[PDB]
């Protein structure tokens, strides 16, 4: 699923974008940096849940 | 415990600061955060492990 996201996608958008994101003013080059989060987060899916 | 009221609750300097390591909000975002009014902020500092 996709966490972080520039501004609210309008309705019926799809994002599949990779690029990571960044929570702050600093910039973010390459593929990492300070406080870069990558904006695809996996699923916690247990039967135990 | 600390309480703190009456006051401008200014994060830019905290944020943008590198000196720090981890920092994480569970409820609420620093972007939203400068227009977010808030009643009264409690700071309890403690050191541990």
């Amino acid at each position: 699923y996709r966490l972080f996201r520039k501004s609210n996608l309008k309705p019926f958008e799809r994002d599949i974008s990779t690029e990571i994101y960044q929570a702050g003013s600093t910039p973010c080059n390459g593929v990492e940096g300070f406080n870069c989060y990558f904006p695809l987060q996996s699923y916690g899916f247990q039967p135990t849940n | 415990r600390k309480r703190i009221s009456n006051c401008v609750a200014d994060y830019s300097v905290l944020y943008n600061s590198a000196s720090f390591s981890t920092f994480k909000c569970y409820g609420v975002s620093p972007t939203k955060l400068n227009d977010l009014c808030f009643t009264n902020v409690y700071a309890d500092s403690f050191v541990i492990r």
